[PDB]
């Protein structure tokens, strides 16, 4: 069909004046040129019942023609130990020990530990071939020598594997031993497992210098060109404590290494401890320490999961910062990606007279037309507007390259209909290697994706994209608010949640009112602190969304383009495995905000109540609508009207996500309840956070928790928070050509908050 | 003595087959006892301001929780102009598209509903 | 109507031969006598479709007439500081400071801190009256002097409260100050809270010796008779760091005390640190340490919750053993009971020739008949039979004095019918002070009950009790199995789960086969270790039940009759507050076994899948039933029949709790799936642990997880494990006068497991 | 300035009254449009081997989740001989029993069902 | 032996070399303490007439490069004496607000860093027995100790 022929991304989400942003572009093949120009995004939704797509051209130094070329992506987690001087290719006898835990032991050939060239079969490796651990040496002639284990591995069982090369006997040996205990494996000690072997073979050849790096969980593709080794046969599952010896080990040495004893410490050529670097702040680094004392330090590539349960993990401690000796594993999936690592094609330095708004680079290739969005800040330390719009870039990363309808069996069940998918949803399915996975997707192992990255082509971030749950989801849903603010005469600035994480409440206090996106679901702990500190002293805000502070996020300290989330039972897609709840960026718990005594009620007045994606409802006015203290809100609205019966997103104003009033979760006591939503269906459900025992009938129309709630409270020093508690509020702003109750209410509150008089103090 | 994992298998598939058989028989008995739910679905496949009947919702609850390999969806060939019906394949594969084109997406949802009823009738 | 006139408990659940059990009986009023005699429990269910009630009298030295009397029960949590020398009634100036966190601040008069006599109004106290903190002294002549706060207390807000008595100005003073932070209280920092006040009043009287003990969270009733002080005006909510001074404090000093600074350390008279004693194994003690060096050590009474979040808790650490300085609180519910502390009426020493079985002491008062069930063991180190029946006494404590149908609003919705309730539930509803609460109950605060005790009259432990979900629930549901074993020729011993906790796998290895109860839901970690050590080495077991290893329990070491459970999301009645998931008896996580990588599939083959209580289903055979390796199980059973269509519990053999085969949770690889249950209704639901997103249709007959699964696997050394995966299995043994498929299958497996040959090795 | 907690109340009660009014009108409309669910519940009030209709189940889903102050239950006066309908009161109180006795608990369940329908009619 | 926080800024938009100096003494880190009324804070600027070019040397902490690197080896001539802590290079121009936040140890603008060498990255329970200096910005510009500087020094 209309296939995607050009891809691209930018290196950073937001850029102030006088700063450089770099744009990395890739084509299907190296031919032709492509065009590029700068646009200002105004509206994104191409629904014929609305305004249609809107953009504006901007003259810049950025535009021109550039050569189109294919750029290759490395895809899959591994550890790369750079060995320039062939020290880890030993000249005589050498032994390799490691602990293993395989999740897909029959998914092709999977290299475990290797200094191995695979173009010419030179070096040594340790790999899984047809479910069996194989230890192979070679010398580049094509002639190799292997030893194959008698016992095929089981899935998710800890094994202790030793490979031995011995020239004195001209012999390859292999030791295998399962080290199951009560908690570390898939099944426990009641199973009479027999997976111990000790096999030998005749090494007719000698191992040669492979001219590659050493790789944990992979094999090297060819000889290194310009110092880069390419990884090919990716392993899935935990590796714990690998080490290389300069001698040949016996069976008593293998038996002692299976119990965790370090035998012959003077003979270790290398020993990588994956738990070295854990303090009370976690392990926020890609650095892998050589514990032998020879400086063969490694580097984690494409972010394998650190702080993972080891081979000796009994469950007496479930926090990896208090028992680092039982957390020496790294998970290593084959479909991870933290950086595409492409070569830059062009870059942009922001001029002085460039307004702070949403921007995109429009790349015009042969028939494919691609966008690359970015965000432009005001000059550093200054504000150029009274209104601040927060772009929800952390939630853009959470839903980045989302593949629910192609992967999740409950995709159509959460929706209330069959999904409608673009060619972008076909392009993600056809080329998974170019893009990666979302945090709502899982790996090929089964565990969900914790880490997501900005430095990759994110295809559901383009403004002409329409998502599968309904109409539109993340950035075109914020272009609704942008188009409403441009149709009226409001002057605004744009910040991101990464900028909020960097700058604190000092960013927010430059503005009289701060607005959120349509779905600001993922926040850091410092963003919640900044919002609370802003509102506690005269700050005003509008929360024009639902599901607004649900999951705790930490931005990675060494790599600020990578986001971490670990999830638990709640409104979730996956659940974290039992001892692995704590983040590795900071050493803290970080599940739901509500489970850390920081529910969304304690800051924004309302918080997560229900979800469902068939259609939307409308709001019905509560008795606080006729209160004299909120006559400024309900100003041009008859007291018997439906608020928001019609809209682009879902067909109404109350829908897709609902937040409610709750004093026990932390609503301020002076909050008024202006309206509440009705006409919700069986597809909407009560969230698992609110259930004790699941009984029948906890769904829309049949349970009191299924509602959205328009609220308002006031804070000290003339501040106040307004909330509408629905995603599809912003999709109802441009209904009936901007002549509706939704835009009247939002405009009344926004004209009140941009004044100099205090917020009206309910 | 447990030593080779190819000697063993997931024996819950022997019950998933047994469950699917009873469940497909129940669904075609619902569709035969209440023929009006098909026209109810054709009038409004979203249930917008007229929520679906419990029998139509039971048919939806069967159809929507299936495994994704083999599942039908709608491919927006030209948005608001043309819609086709696709079938999900493995990673790395383009989907198999349908012949017929549809104007709105509600027509495509009802054709997916009819084709799923035909495919559950075909296996029995 | 029919009121209960006589009660009773025993000191310990299980007693071996040559050992002593004490009995504690209370009548409604002191008049007359009562009779007592020993019986053997055989069958408890009085359903006319079954065998009817059965028992057997035993001649013993226990029987006779005993004087009836009313025994008063102290009910509610408090800390008691014994002061005979009146050291904590000072003669001159004194001040009191504490941190306050009140859950029901407008519920009666609640004494916070006191050394007070309430008959004659003497001493001093600090109490909540009319929602306001009042500090009052009194001389013992009816004349009191008070000082009342200007600001009422908000609900669940942390306060810093100083009460000062200054004789130099003849002035009672009081200081109140809220100490909220981002996480410790009900609402957060955006609320412009104004509950700070400094008030004063004239003091006309002097405080006198109240001749009571000092009490945290309560007032003393009268003067101490025989050394025991009674507590009347019980507080609800957290108290943190109480201290008494020998001087008069100013507003500067109270302001420094609100920041946690210990002002004037030489002037302290007492200072109780509630976090003194937290090691790496929790705080398993009632001793409260005086941190002022004066030896005024305290004592917890009726088990207040140790390990509670304190006034300065920010959620960076959520385990009290790693940050003990932010966990200095106790919760002090007004309706806690760890021991009724009655007087012994009669005792019993188990004779030399008494069989190990279920026993009870039948008490025969005027028109009332109460039983006191206990358990008789074989002699220490010997086993008198090849069968061990485990009585599930931990699960009996969990459901002890269950009041779900009177308190929980969703109690009928979890069932599928209107509950039928006896006079015992009416007696629990009428006299709450005598009996206590279950762990499926919440407190009056709303937080669920974490501690349950054996030394109290447990009314649903009696065999003629019928429960609200259906027919019968815990001990008559095990009398089903006892009646089936006595009807056949099988010879068994009886042990409890407390004995299994004490004795390990050394208890289990004296037997050929061990049988579980009908619902062995609450287990300790060591019991799961004992079962895994028994099955891993030649042991045989039958799991004639479901929901069998769900929650982690710890027995209190200093008080072996008290059980602890803290709960999370899942199949729960309540969820623990955000910083308090770790037990106080040992400092370990311990919620669901499934979240600790110790699911029930790893040991017993099947694990918790579904629940619902309207009626039961029957089983349909699977293609492993026609296998030749398990033809001994399906011996006299036709391959076209239903298994268990009819029975006393629900009308079928698959019902009320369903367990399934699941390899991912840890089912052994050589497990055969023999049969599965059908005909479950919309009442039966999928558990929250198997849900990612809630969608419509996850209930019986619309989801694959709603099934029970009869399984069998074999272990090493001739062992094996049989599982029926349903509570209502034992209710179907006595159907059609013991002539049905359920009893035939159970008799086949039990005749195989008592032979000397190994288990048949699937 | 927030200084007195008696000046503030739970404002979700103002929506709970609205929701309960809508929901009672809905339940009496379902009982009037389908009168056979009453005789269905009179035949088999447990649903034993004949599961309830979805409208009968929707009426059950309204009735079973109410707050327990004022909730009806069945009191076993004599087990398998006499059953009475009781009303839940505060802690420390006896239940308010009905005058009529019943032989089987199925008759008591249907009588509780009819009395709940009479109460939800009498409030309108 | 007084601890200072030193930011050198090259701003082409104003054609301006800037420099920020600030003493960060506490009760224990320096030669004298907090009773000394120290005044060594300054913010100066100068015009930049030239642009910086590729020196064709390695980067050096505590020294200057002598000539262009011959056979890959860079020689060091103007040796510094004393402690250096947390050196970092940015891709933008910093203000006085940013240098003031950097003096408190806050890592301002983490996405704009070009390199950031953490001299304490690698301290375990067995010391730091290595010459490898870790780039804590994710760009792989890893360092190397030469002639054994004292690792484990007070910061
Ligand atoms: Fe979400
Ligand atoms: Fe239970």
């Amino acid at each position: 069909m209309k296939d995607i022929a050009i891809r691209g991304y930018c290196d950073r989400p937001s850029v102030a004046t006088g700063e450089t942003i770099r744009f990395y572009v890739s084509a299907n093949e190296t031919r032709g040129t492509f065009d590029a120009e700068l646009v200002r995004l105004i509206h994104g939704d191409s629904n014929p019942a609305g305004p249609g797509y809107k953009e504006e051209a901007i003259k810049s130094d950025l535009e021109g023609q550039y050569p189109a070329r294919f750029q290759r992506t490395q895809f899959g987690s591994y550890v790369e130990v750079a060995d320039p001087d062939a020290g880890l290719q030993p000249d005589g006898a050498f032994s390799v020990h490691l602990f293993l835990w395989s999740t897909t032991p029959s998914r092709g050939r999977q290299g475990i530990a290797s200094r191995w060239n695979d173009e010419r079969q030179s070096g040594w490796n340790l790999a899984i071939e047809d479910g069996r651990v194989v230890f192979t040496i070679g010398d580049g002639s094509g002639a190799t020598s292997s030893v194959v284990s008698d016992r095929p591995l089981f899935q998710q069982i800890w094994y202790s594997i030793t490979g031995v090369y011995d020239p004195e006997k001209k012999q390859l040996r292999l030791y295998q031993k399962s080290v199951v205990n009560r908690t570390n494996s898939r099944f426990g000690l009641v199973v009479p497992l027999d997976s111990d072997c000790a096999v030998s073979a005749d090494a007719t050849v000698k191992a040669a210098d492979s001219e590659t790096s050493l790789l944990i969980a992979g094999l090297g593709e060819a000889a290194a060109q310009d110092g880069r080794t390419w990884c090919i046969a990716h392993y899935n599952g935990k590796v714990d404590a690998p080490k290389i010896y300069g001698c040949a080990l016996g069976q008593d040495d293998a038996e002692k290494l299976s119990r965790g004893e370090i035998v012959r410490p003077i003979s270790r050529l290398a020993h990588w401890d994956f738990s070295a670097g854990i303090g009370l702040n976690g392990i926020p680094t890609d650095h892998v320490v050589d514990a032998s004392g020879y400086g063969h330090h490694g580097r984690c590539m494409n972010q394998p999961s650190r702080g993972s349960t080891g081979w000796n993990w009994d469950g007496h401690e479930e926090n990896f910062i208090h028992c680092p000796e039982q957390y020496g594993a790294l998970w290593f999936h084959e479909d991870c990606l933290d950086d595409c690592r492409w070569e830059k094609d062009f870059e942009f330095t922001v001029p002085e007279g460039l307004k702070s708004d949403f921007y995109a680079v429009k790349i015009r290739y042969e028939d494919t037309e691609d966008y690359i969005p970015f965000f432009v800040l005001p000059p550093r330390g200054t504000a150029t507007a009274p209104i601040l719009v927060i772009a929800s870039t952390l939630s853009y990363l959470a839903y980045a390259n989302e593949q629910i309808m192609h992967k999740a069996d409950i995709g159509q069940a959460v929706a209330g209909h069959t999904p409608v998918l673009n060619e972008n949803d076909v392009e993600l399915h056809k080329n998974l290697s170019y893009y990666g996975l979302s945090t709502y997707d899982g790996h090929i192992d089964g565990r969900g994706v914790q880490y997501t990255s900005w430095r990759r082509p994110i295809m559901n971030l383009r403004p002409k994209h329409r998502q599968g749950f309904g109409s539109i989801w993340e950035l075109p849903a914020d272009l609704h608010l942008i188009d409403w603010l441009n149709h009226n005469g409001f002057e605004y600035d744009v910040a991101t949640e990464h900028d909020l994480n960097d700058q604190g409440a000092e960013l927010l206090r430059r503005y009289k009112v701060v607005l959120t996106g349509s779905h600001p679901e993922y926040q850091t702990w410092a963003n919640a602190d900044a919002w609370e500190d802003y509102l506690a002293d005269g700050g005003r805000g509008m929360y024009l969304a639902a599901n607004g502070m649900y999951w705790i996020v930490e931005v990675h300290p060494e790599k600020p383009w990578v986001m971490e989330v670990r999830k638990e039972l709640g409104v979730t897609a996956w659940e974290a495995p039992p001892g692995e709840y704590h983040y590795s960026t900071n050493g803290r718990r970080g599940g739901r905000f509500r489970g850390r005594a920081r529910a969304t009620q304690k800051i924004w007045g309302t918080g997560m109540s229900s979800f469902g994606f068939d259609h939307s409802g409308y709001f019905v006015q509560m008795p606080d609508s006729q209160d004299e203290r909120v006559a400024w809100i309900m100003e041009g609205i008859d007291p018997e009207e439906r608020i928001g019966d019609g809209g682009l997103v879902g067909g109404g104003a109350g829908g897709y996500e609902l937040d409610r009033y709750d004093l026990a979760l932390g609503t301020p006591p002076n909050t008024l309840l202006l309206a509440s939503s009705v006409e919700h269906s069986v597809v909407y459900t009560v969230i698992p956070d609110d259930k004790a025992f699941p009984h029948p009938g906890m769904n829309g129309g049949e349970h009191p928790f299924v509602r959205a709630d328009i609220t308002y409270f006031s804070t000290a020093n003339g501040g106040g928070m307004f909330a509408t508690s629905s995603i599809s509020w912003l999709g109802s702003l441009s209904w009936n050509d901007y002549d509706n109750n939704v835009s009247k209410m939002t405009k009344n509150v926004l004209n009140q908050f941009i004044k100099d008089e205090p917020a009206p103090r309910v | 003595c447990v030593r080779d994992p190819s000697n063993y298998r997931d024996r819950s598939a022997d019950w998933y087959a047994f469950y699917d058989e009873r469940r497909r028989k129940e669904i075609i008995d619902i569709i035969d006892e209440h023929p009006e739910i098909v026209e109810e679905h054709a009038a409004n496949p979203f249930g917008y301001r007229k929520h679906p009947s419990p029998y139509l919702q039971r048919v939806h609850n069967y159809f929507r929780m299936q495994p994704t390999f083999g599942r039908y969806y709608i491919y927006s060939e030209r948005e608001w102009d043309a819609y086709r019906i696709a079938t999900i394949r493995e990673f790395g594969e383009l989907p198999e598209l349908g012949d017929e084109r549809f104007k709105t997406e509600e027509e495509a949802m009802h054709a997916v509903f009819l084709r799923r009823i035909e495919d559950v009738r075909a296996e029995l």
